[PDB]
């Protein structure tokens, strides 16, 4: 039987089954309630609405995001989305099927319990597993060795691996995001008198900055190249119709993840990061860090952030030892691609949780067995 | 390309890069020279088998015979 395959996330949720090409079912993770009183009779009205259904109607909706940070929040609207995933989206009953979830590193120990115990005791799955993101990566780019790099909505993580050995003590994390990037977004917006205040705003906000934004590849010189000409200056269609102009911003917002200081965190920026893991690491591995970075999640999506990195670093590493950055297309599936890899080995096979062990030890063997 | 009549620039382009999509968007990926070299290899094999199977196939249809057969 094939396992499940599911990979969740502040976002989007993606899933689908083991040996897939690709994830059969994509859909941000949202559930949404009415906050309006509801004056036709028969309507049918419904108590709240998860996924694609919550995006259309979402004018009338109170959209919350059951994971913030990589943390799930609040555990009913989390098994809300599961169940949609199960029944409704992927159309198969989970007492079938091994399921594989995901998590980011460093996530506190509660969530994967919570997240076992849910699996086991209200799907009655027969066997989970949980995985680290970044290591799933390193499945989908082909690669036992390499520093990942991965961030999504929500987590921002580099961890660093050297012939299929993690390095625990030079994992990073960092809380620099696609929603922070989202929250900086809306408010430099409002500097040209834009002001997207609801959620069904920041929806809007949120596919401004996936169709419009870029990584300057330097800084400064686009800034007095935006103050001195139009010609960087581009304009966007509001779902109403109106349209918005949006000029140098588009630019700055992207760059907040080079230098959190914008939004107001000291911490440095994803390229210091990497190079502080790498210089955690033994020095005899980093060379071959140094020849591969990859990258993972949607917001490494940003025209010219590849560039950028890889001229950054090279300007921090030492000038002899060559620096490469490996942006796949694929890039933000590649967390989901790497966990279909590694749910069809047939060595994993034996490394599930079964439902027995999981009577046996109680919901606490994900800390023994998975990492 | 001359002797399939598929036009060259098909080839060319397909040869050196595969296709991911999902059921809303779809990437053109490129792959390694080895991969390229598996893949080849694997048409290869692929259209032998096939013509493989026709040619059985067009002499089962020379030994058929139409009277419904008893046991063999
Ligand atoms: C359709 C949208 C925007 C607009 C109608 C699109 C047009 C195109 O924007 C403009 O350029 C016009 C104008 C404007 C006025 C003077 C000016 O020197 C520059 C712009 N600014 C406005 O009408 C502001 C004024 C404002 C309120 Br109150 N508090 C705010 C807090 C911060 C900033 C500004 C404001 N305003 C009422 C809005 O944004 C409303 C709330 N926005 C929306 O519903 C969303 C869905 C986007
Ligand atoms: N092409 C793009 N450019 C910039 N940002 C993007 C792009 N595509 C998606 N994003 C943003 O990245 C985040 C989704 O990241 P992703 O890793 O797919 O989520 P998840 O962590 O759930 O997998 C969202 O903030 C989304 O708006
Ligand atoms: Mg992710």
């Amino acid at each position: 039987t094939t396992a499940l395959v599911c990979d969740n996330g502040s976002g989007l949720v993606k899933a689908g089954f083991a040996g897939d090409d690709a994830p059969r079912a994509v859909f941000p993770s949202i559930v949404g309630r009415p906050r309006h009183q509801g004056v036709m009779v028969g309507m049918g009205q419904k108590d709240s609405y998860v996924g694609d259904e919550a995006q259309s109607k979402r004018g009338i909706l109170t959209l919350k995001y059951p994971i913030e940070h990589g943390i799930i929040t609040n555990w009913d609207d989390m098994e809300k989305i599961w169940h949609h995933t199960f029944y409704n989206e992927l159309r198969v009953a989970p007492e079938e099927h091994p399921t594989l979830l995901t998590e980011a590193p460093l996530n506190p120990k509660a969530n994967r319990e919570k997240m076992t115990q849910i699996m086991f005791e209200t799907f009655n799955v027969p066997a989970m597993y949980v995985a680290i993101q970044a290591v799933l990566s390193l499945y989908a780019s082909g690669r036992t060795t390499g520093i990942v790099l991965d961030s999504g909505d929500g987590v921002t993580h580099n961890v660093p691996i050297y012939e299929g050995y993690a390095l625990p003590h030079a994992i990073m994390r960092l809380d620099l995001a696609g929603r922070d990037l989202t929250d900086y977004l809306m408010k430099i917006l409002t500097e040209r008198g834009y002001s997207f205040v609801t959620t069904a705003e920041r929806e809007i906000v949120r596919d401004i900055k996936e169709k419009l934004c870029y990584v300057a590849l330097d800084f400064e010189n686009e800034m007095a190249t935006a103050a001195s000409s139009s010609s960087l200056e581009k304009s966007y269609e509001l779902p109403d119709g109106q349209v918005i102009t949006i000029g140098n911003e588009r630019f700055r917002c992207p760059e907040t993840l080079f230098q959190p200081s914008f939004i107001g965190m000291e911490s440095a920026g994803i390229h210091e990061t990497t190079y502080n893991s790498i210089m955690k690491c033994d020095i005899d591995i980093r060379k071959d860090l140094y020849a591969n970075n990859v990258m993972s999640g949607g917001t490494t999506m940003y025209p010219g952030i590849a560039d950028r990195m890889q001229k950054e670093i090279t300007a921090l590493a030492p000038s002899t030892m060559k620096i490469k950055i490996i942006a796949p297309p694929e890039r933000k599936y590649s967390v989901w691609i790497g966990g279909s890899i590694l749910a069809s080995l047939s060595t994993f096979q034996q490394m599930w949780i079964t439902k027995q062990e999981y009577d046996e030890a109680g919901p606490s063997i994900v800390h023994r067995k998975c990492f | 390309c001359d002797l399939m009549g598929v036009d060259y620039e098909e080839m060319a382009h397909w040869l050196c890069h595969r296709k991911l999509a999902t059921a809303t968007e779809t990437y053109i990926k490129p792959i390694s020279k080895l991969h390229a070299i598996n893949a080849r290899d694997a048409l290869a094999k692929h259209i032998y088998a096939n013509l493989f199977n026709w040619i059985v196939d067009h002499v089962n249809k020379a030994l058929h015979s139409t009277v419904k057969q008893h046991s063999f």
